[PDB]
């Protein structure tokens, strides 16, 4: 159906394929380098080929939508009140223990926070956590106040392709979150779809590894499923070419000869 | 006035406002002219002897 | 049945291409009836009595249940429609189905639906090129007349058209008033900032537009006082209640001597904490969570209000409007729980208005910015929310045209020229593609027809003069001021529609062609229907 | 900024088992026959049927007369039937060339 | 769709022979990605010439 | 198998066309002639048999219309619209929907002559806004403090009602209540009948006895027999929490290891309500009534201090004694401070009412709220006289906040029609027919008067258009008992401006509302 | 089958209902199943 959008799509899917495999070494290429976002709204003509990473996450943030030089880390920790893996109360038997709890608690995350701002980090990415919770009101407020755009739930799927994408080592505690564990960009805002949805799309990087992504945008969701089959067919038509570098003619070409 | 429910309906069957043929054969037969009716053979509403 | 062996229904060809044209019909006939100044609205029963009179497009469609595939991609095209334009929905579905109609017809007559396809995308390009290029209106040369005359417009067909010149001017200053720039110095409208109220009661023309922001709150205590004169607005994302240790926390007491000091303190956090925001000299205190009794009563001593269970979108906006910062907690950066004065939103007076037996807060001449809010007054509750509709489409209507400053002619000339254009320029294209565009420059023509059907005139007479007008405006050079004309419902003749003040934006018209033309190809794809037995 | 769009072995031939179960065999024909007796009585009729100035007649008015002013002795009432099997016996018996009216209500 | 095998998955078909047709469309898209539906004709094609 | 293929769901109904708007439109007059006989000084009361058992005998509209249920939408569009003119000036409901039906069956004539019904709407909303301009020009100036004009205009309102036998008590009582009520603060005018000035129905005894008292009243006794129920000058303190033990918010426990903690843990529960106790004594208050329970040991030491207790007290009822005496409610009572205490209440007397205790809180001085104690034959007959004083009291704060009045017994209707009618004469266009025809519709509440008075309707209706027809005739109206022309001004029925622009901005839109639809679709779920 | 909370993983799979230290659990249609080894120990 993808067929009067050929002269947008096909030198798109080329590019896909190019931009992650070496051109002069590549055997195979793996289409799951090659992440597709589809969203409702606009026309075929609006699909764009984004060189960075495309995020479907909200920003917990207000106010803070657009960072130039952004520093990206991701945290595979929790952001809340400290709790061991091991079951763990607190005892209360005095009525001065309970502001104490209080205050230490505001300590612990304001360090926390205190931290992860002293390597330069802007943007933060946050793994989801189930049993408990990634990312605190306190928390997200002491973010917030220091100017640093929070984005949540992340997948765990997710993480390898951001860090291949993005080139951010993941960390998991907060004793080895340092600087050279982020990972720089140009450009990392949120952006509004005309009514659409929001997107954030961290698009220029420092070591842009081998990794594309590609937004399909159309009228109605079976047009978009049918777009993205399509584009599909052509990553799969060039990983083909890629495999095995030998070309035919088409248009019942081969079938005739072959009978013959 | 219930009279007028003929030239109303006619008026309406033929496709134009039944108000202004109502009128114009009113006006027509208040001049003095009693073999006037509506023209089935017209766009617009007209009246004819 | 048979060799396929598969389990369900298989439709295929003519019978299939048939149905979809059938489905997109019926959609189309849904809604025709209520297109253009002389359309008339519905009532829908929800099954439970419940009556939602309406006229926009995408309500209908949406409030239907509708089962067949194609007719579903037309509701849902709809409701893109009025998402990402906000008018136009009746229109979009309409040249959809007429498009559809159309190709079917050509595909009737063994012309390969490629070529169809091929086409209408053709012509839709063409006709977006033309649009652009000629019968656009730069609205530089009319000023603050233009947004009005867009507004009335778009107005038409509503329960709010007759009222338009009070209606519309309402608009054009709310929507003035929720502007503010951005960075790049792009100036840009962000509607939905509005807040409407709805109250029925006194009429249409006693609709108030509030200088500031209206809330569907009230006051949290009969005791404080209902009207503040110069406000200091502390708006808090927290609830002020007995505090209450976490999971993690345990209270076990050896010596019964300490219970009274902890249970003292459990609500001896809250009263410190409200202290600070009283001593910091706030006057209105806004809080998203709820807002116990104690609490209630030390607002009511200090004299100020308090308003519980405010919506998060609501606070945000009286934020933004007053220049105060939203606190989900007391804590600086020194690890201490502070208020200090400078988060502290202000506004020229906070009262408790009364609105037939019911009381609202309007947040009047908020400072650091400017907000509006419209309340709507009518017979009853159907009245109001028809009312709510369409000030919601006026108000994108206006956006769309301060945003993007051009707008083109009204009442079916834009339809008509394009349609002239296109069948004179689908000759010099292709062989069959001539067909497809002659017949996409046919189907643009649905939209002045059914217009002068419900307007109960002769639709083919009226048509036939816009024609000849446009086609006399595109063939003579020192003519080509005639290609505003179009149609006058009133009157049933054509009429110079850009000095009688009948505009719409150039983007509604665009994205109505782009997404029909989109839709209708989607359909047309499709020549083989296979329908599976539900596992049920 | 926050102002936004937010906001096999078939062949059997059985041999001694019917002889076997031929009580049971006859104890469920019994009743089944009667079944078979009393649903044919009622499809005699029932389905096949359910499916679809001296005219003024001055005599009516004394034959109206000497009907009310008919006998002395009590007039007795119509027999009901309680009991299918009691309208299937009461048809079924009683002499043959004597008229039976049955009313259905 | 115009894809080959997803028209073959979504269509649940019974026979055992269009089950196999089915996975081997899956396996061109597999292997190749594009040509899943001249496989079918052409196994289709070349069982019709078996019947002769 | 195969099983049916269909666009729109099953079930989904669709009807369009001239039925539409016909099948809206006598369903409009079908509604107005449910209530058609319930207008005038002579109108019937109708009795109304509730679904859960109940019996509403009423002559109000709104009462009767909102317990009827209905099917067609038009129906349900003709009673919302019933119950905001209720909601919004408090009376005129049973005018608005005649009007409403009137308004619509003549629409209906130029429907079915071939005209689009965006005309007829044009017309009708300039007909409404000539029509507000004739009310406000023919309206007279009221002087508030005037008792006695105050007074009548309650009359006129009560008139219509059951109660116009003891009409001067009851206007007396809403004048009384309306003005006690009356409050201003912070530059905020405010007169919250609905929060302030309760209506309480005691069964039995005779209508004559009902009054309104300057306080409160509730039911309630107190919760110790020694506490005495009546004291001269009492010190009231109010409060909105519990005055015994209760757990903590926090998951609290204890841990006992030695012998006395039992002991120690249940005497330091004495001590705290012992505290709270001498908490609230050091006020030296007379009367404490608060919404939460009392503990029985909090009970002894309020006896000790000779202070009597009530113990569950709605918060609607707590608010209106705070209002009443000048209290104000506070939880913590170890933040009780002396303006908290409410002094102003200039007697408090629990006495027996038939087989139940009555709180009375009566003889405040300067009052802010106010109880308003109804007795009669029965209940039916108390909730009927409800809705009469709360007519009344409607209409007295319309009139305190606009002081404008026009004169009534249809002199206002026929006034504005033929005002309207000679703006008409002026007009030239196709829009004249359907402007004349609202401002003739507009002779239908003179009309049911006449009917319902029984007198001839078209003689006396002819010579009430042939009199309005002169200069100075405005006030002119039909005498709704005798069957008479009268001037209002000699008769006095005049009702509030507010009321009657309510009445026809309400009726005018609904008329619009119901003209702009068509195509009605249903069956569908949500 | 047991599933892994937190990595959202498989960790093995082996039943109307079943109870559980996690790591030896009998499931009914006894089965014990120890988790160190992966194998059933009584029946
Ligand atoms: N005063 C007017 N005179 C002539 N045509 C008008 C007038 N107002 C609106 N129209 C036309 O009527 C058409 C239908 O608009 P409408 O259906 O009410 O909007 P929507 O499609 O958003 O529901 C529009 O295309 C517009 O050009
Ligand atoms: N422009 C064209 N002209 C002639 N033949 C074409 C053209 N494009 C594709 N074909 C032929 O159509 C056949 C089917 O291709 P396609 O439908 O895209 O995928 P599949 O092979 O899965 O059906 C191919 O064998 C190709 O040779
Ligand atoms: N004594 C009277 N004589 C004539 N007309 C009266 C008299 N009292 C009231 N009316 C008229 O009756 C109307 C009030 O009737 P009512 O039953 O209160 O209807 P609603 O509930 O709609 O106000 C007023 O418009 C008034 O003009
Ligand atoms: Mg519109
Ligand atoms: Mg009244």
């Amino acid at each position: 159906v993808v067929s009067q959008y050929s002269s947008l799509l096909s030198p798109m899917s080329v590019n896909a394929v190019m931009k992650v495999i070496d051109p002069a070494t590549a055997t195979s290429v793996d289409l799951r380098d090659i992440k597709i976002v589809k969203k409702l709204g606009g026309t075929i003509d609006d699909c764009e080929l984004v060189e960075g990473l495309v995020l479907t996450q909200k920003v917990s943030n207000s106010g803070i939508t657009r960072v130039e030089k952004a520093k990206i880390g991701l945290i595979q920790f929790c952001l809340s009140a400290p709790k061991t893996d091991m079951d763990n109360q607190i005892v209360v038997s005095d009525y001065a223990q309970m502001d104490r709890v209080l205050r230490e608690e505001r300590a612990y995350i304001l360090n926390l926070v205190k931290q992860i701002k002293k390597t330069g980090c802007n943007v933060l990415l946050i793994q989801k956590s189930i049993l408990r919770d990634a990312l605190s009101d306190l928390a997200l407020h002491f973010l917030n106040k220091m100017k640093i755009m929070v984005i949540k739930d992340i997948e765990r799927e997710d993480i390898e392709f951001i860090c291949k994408t993005i080139g951010t080592k993941p960390v998991a505690h907060i004793d080895q979150f340092t600087a050279d564990m982020l990972g720089s960009a140009e450009l990392a805002e949120e952006v509004n779809l005309n009514g659409s949805g929001k997107l954030l799309k961290i698009t220029g990087c420092a070591s842009p590894g081998k990794t594309v992504t590609i937004v399909v945008r159309g009228s109605n969701k079976l047009v978009i499923e049918e777009a993205e089959r399509s584009i599909h067919d052509a990553l799969c038509v060039i990983r083909c070419l890629v495999k095995k570098r030998a070309l035919i003619a088409g248009g019942g070409a081969p079938e005739i000869e072959l009978a013959l | 006035e219930a009279f007028e429910a003929i030239p109303r309906a006619l008026a309406e069957n033929s496709g134009v406002k039944a108000n202004e043929v109502i009128s114009k054969l009113y006006a027509v037969h208040q001049e003095g002219n009693k073999n006037v009716g509506l023209d089935i053979e017209a766009e617009v509403p007209a009246v004819k002897d | 049945e048979g060799p396929l062996s598969v389990f369900g229904d298989r439709s295929t060809g003519e019978t299939i291409r048939s149905q979809n044209v059938m489905a997109a019909a019926s959609i189309a006939n849904i809604v025709k009836s209520s297109l253009g100044p002389v359309g008339l609205d519905k009532m829908l029963v929800d099954d439970i009595g419940d009556v939602t009179i309406t006229n926009d497009g995408a309500t209908i469609l949406k409030l239907l249940e509708v089962e067949h595939p194609a007719a579903k991609v037309l509701c849902e095209l709809a409701d893109l429609q009025d998402k990402e334009v906000g008018d136009g929905t009746t229109s979009v579905v309409i040249i959809a189905a007429e498009l559809l109609k159309n190709a079917d017809e050509l595909v009737k007559q063994k012309i390969h639906p490629t070529s169809v396809i091929s086409g209408y995308r053709l012509a839709c390009k063409e006709a977006v090129r033309y649009i652009n290029e000629n019968l656009i209106v730069n609205t530089d040369e009319l000023g603050r007349d233009c947004l009005i005359n867009a507004a009335k417009t778009s107005m038409s067909s509503k329960i709010i058209g007759i009222n338009g010149d009070f209606f519309a001017n309402m608009v054009v200053d709310a929507v003035l008033a929720i502007k503010y720039t951005d960075i790049r110095g792009q100036p840009r409208y962000p509607v939905n900032s509005v807040n409407i109220l709805k109250a029925h009661g006194r009429s249409q023309m006693e609709s108030m537009l509030i200088s500031g922001y209206a809330l569907n709150c009230v006051v949290g205590s009969q005791g404080m006082p209902k009207r503040i004169v110069n406000a200091k607005i502390a708006c808090l994302d927290f609830s002020l209640q007995k505090t209450k240790m976490k999971l993690g926390v345990q209270v076990v007491i050896t010596d019964p001597e300490k219970l009274d000091q902890i249970r003292q303190r459990e609500s001896d956090i809250t009263k410190e904490r409200i202290q600070k925001i009283l001593a910091t000299g706030a006057n209105v205190i806004l809080t998203t969570g709820g807002i116990d009794d104690m609490c209630l009563k030390y607002f009511v001593e200090a004299g100020a209000m308090a308003v519980r269970r405010v919506l998060k979108r609501d606070l945000k906006r009286i934020a933004k409007a007053s220049g105060a910062t939203i606190l989900s907690t007391l804590a600086n950066l020194e690890g201490e729980e502070t208020f200090e004065a400078a988060m502290l939103g202000q506004a020229e007076e906070v009262v408790q208005e009364r609105i037939c037996d019911d009381e609202l807060i309007l947040i009047k001449n908020t400072k650091a910015r400017t907000s509006a809010s419209i309340i709507l007054r009518g017979a009853n509750d159907f009245m109001c929310d028809e009312m709510e509709r369409s000030l919601h489409d006026a108000l994108c209507v206006v956006k769309r045209v301060l945003e993007s400053k051009s707008v083109v002619p009204g009442g079916g000339a834009v339809e008509a020229a394009l349609s002239i254009y296109l069948e004179n320029y689908a000759t010099s294209m292709g062989s069959r593609e001539q067909l497809a565009i002659a017949e996409f420059a046919r189907s643009l023509l649905v939209i002045p027809n059914t217009l002068a059907v419900n307007a109960a005139q002769d639709s083919t007479d009226l048509v036939a003069k816009l024609r000849a007008f446009h086609n006399e405006a595109q063939v003579n050079p020192e003519r080509k001021n005639l290609k505003w004309i179009g149609l006058d419902l009133s009157n049933g003749k054509p009429r110079d529609n850009k000095q009688a003040g009948v505009f719409e934006p150039t983007i509604v018209k665009v994205k109505s062609l782009k997404f029909a033309t989109e839709a209708a190809i989607t359909i047309l794809r499709i020549d083989d229907l296979i329908k599976l037995h539900p596992e049920s | 900024s926050s102002s936004e769009d937010e906001d096999a072995g078939e062949g059997i031939s059985v041999n001694t088992g019917p002889k076997g179960v031929i009580n049971d065999w006859r104890r469920f024909k019994q009743l089944e026959t009667e079944q078979r007796e009393e649903q044919c009585r009622e499809m005699e009729r029932l389905i096949k049927k359910l499916s679809m100035f001296l005219q003024q007649y001055r005599k009516q008015r004394m034959e109206e007369m000497r009907q009310q002013l008919h006998k002395g002795p009590q007039f007795k009432q119509v027999f009901e039937i309680s009991s299918g099997e009691g309208f299937l016996d009461m048809i079924d018996k009683e002499q043959k060339s004597i008229v039976i009216m049955v009313h259905i209500y | 769709t115009n894809d080959g095998a997803t028209i073959l998955k979504q269509m649940q078909v019974l026979h055992p022979a269009a089950r196999m047709l089915v996975e081997l469309s899956k396996a061109q898209d597999i292997e190749a990605g594009d040509g899943t539906t001249s496989v079918v004709i052409i196994a289709g094609s070349l069982l019709d010439s078996c019947t002769k | 198998g195969h099983r049916p293929v269909l666009v729109l769901s099953q079930n989904t109904k669709r009807e369009s066309g001239r039925k539409v708007q016909s099948g809206n439109i006598n369903a409009a007059k079908t509604i107005a002639d449910i209530i058609r006989t319930c207008l005038g000084p002579k109108s019937m009361m109708k009795m109304l048999l509730d679904p859960m058992g109940g019996i509403v005998m009423t002559n109000d509209g709104n009462a009767i219309l909102r317990e009827i249920q209905v099917q067609h939408p038009a129906a349900k569009s003709m009673i919302e619209i019933s119950r905001t003119q209720d909601e919004e000036v408090g009376d005129g409901t049973t005018s608005v929907i005649i009007l409403a039906g009137e308004m619509l069956s003549v629409a209906e004539h130029f429907l079915e002559q071939q005209m689009h019904p965006t005309v007829v709407i044009s017309a009708y909303r300039k007909a409404l806004d000539d029509m507000i301009s004739t009310l406000k020009k023919i309206s007279i100036p009221v002087d508030i403090s005037d008792s006695d004009m105050m007074l009548n205009i309650i009359n006129s309102s009560i008139t219509t009602k059951a109660i116009s036998r003891w009409s001067s008590l009851a206007c007396n009582i809403a004048l009384d209540a309306v003005k006690m009520v009356q409050f201003e603060e912070n530059g905020r005018k405010e007169i919250d009948i609905k929060k302030y000035a309760r209506v309480e129905k005691i069964p039995g005894g005779i209508i004559e006895d009902s009054c309104v008292l300057r306080g409160v009243m509730i039911n309630k006794d107190v919760t110790h027999p020694r506490m005495r129920r009546y004291i001269k000058n009492p010190r009231i303190v109010l409060l909105d929490s519990s005055l015994e033990y209760k757990k903590g918010e926090s998951q609290t426990d204890i841990e006992i290891t030695r012998e006395e903690d039992f002991t120690r843990i249940l005497q330091m529960e004495e001590e705290y309500i012992q505290q709270l106790c001498e908490d609230i004594i050091q006020l030296k208050p007379d009367v404490v009534i608060t919404e939460k329970g009392i503990s029985d040991l909090a009970q002894h030491y309020l006896m000790r201090a000779n202070i009597t207790a009530i113990r569950r007290v709605r918060k609607t009822d707590n608010n209106r004694i705070a209002r009443a005496c000048g209290a104000r409610i506070v939880s913590r009572p170890e933040e009780l401070r002396e303006d908290d205490v409410g002094t102003g209440a200039g007697l408090l007397e629990i006495k027996k009412i038939g087989d139940e205790y009555f709180t009375f809180i009566t003889d405040c001085k300067d009052p802010k709220a106010c109880t308003i104690l109804l007795r009669g034959a029965s209940k039916e007959i108390l909730s009927e006289v409800e809705r009469n004083l709360q007519d009344a009291m409607q209409v007295c704060r319309n009139v305190l906040l606009d002081p404008q009045l026009v004169p009534g017994g249809g002199a206002s209707e026929m006034a504005v029609a033929h005002a309207l009618t000679e703006k008409s004469k002026a007009m030239t266009g196709v829009e004249q027919w359907p402007y004349r025809a609202v401002a003739q519709a507009l002779e239908v509440i003179p009309r049911t008067l006449i009917q319902n008075c029984g007198a001839s309707t078209i003689r006396l209706l002819t010579s009430l258009r042939a009199k309005h027809t002169q200069e100075n005739c405005e006030t002119w109206g039909v005498n709704g008992e005798t069957g008479t022309l009268v001037d209002m001004k000699e008769l006095g029925i005049w009702e509030p401006l507010a009321v009657k622009l309510q009445t026809y901005k309400t009726a005018v839109e609904t008329a619009v509302l119901l003209l702009r639809i068509d195509d009605i679709v249903s069956g569908h779920k949500k | 089958a047991l599933w892994d909370v937190e990595s959202g993983q498989l960790l093995q799979s082996f039943v109307l209902c079943l109870d559980l230290t996690g790591n030896t659990f009998v499931s009914g249609g006894a089965m014990v199943w120890d988790m160190r080894s992966g194998q059933c120990v009584q029946a």
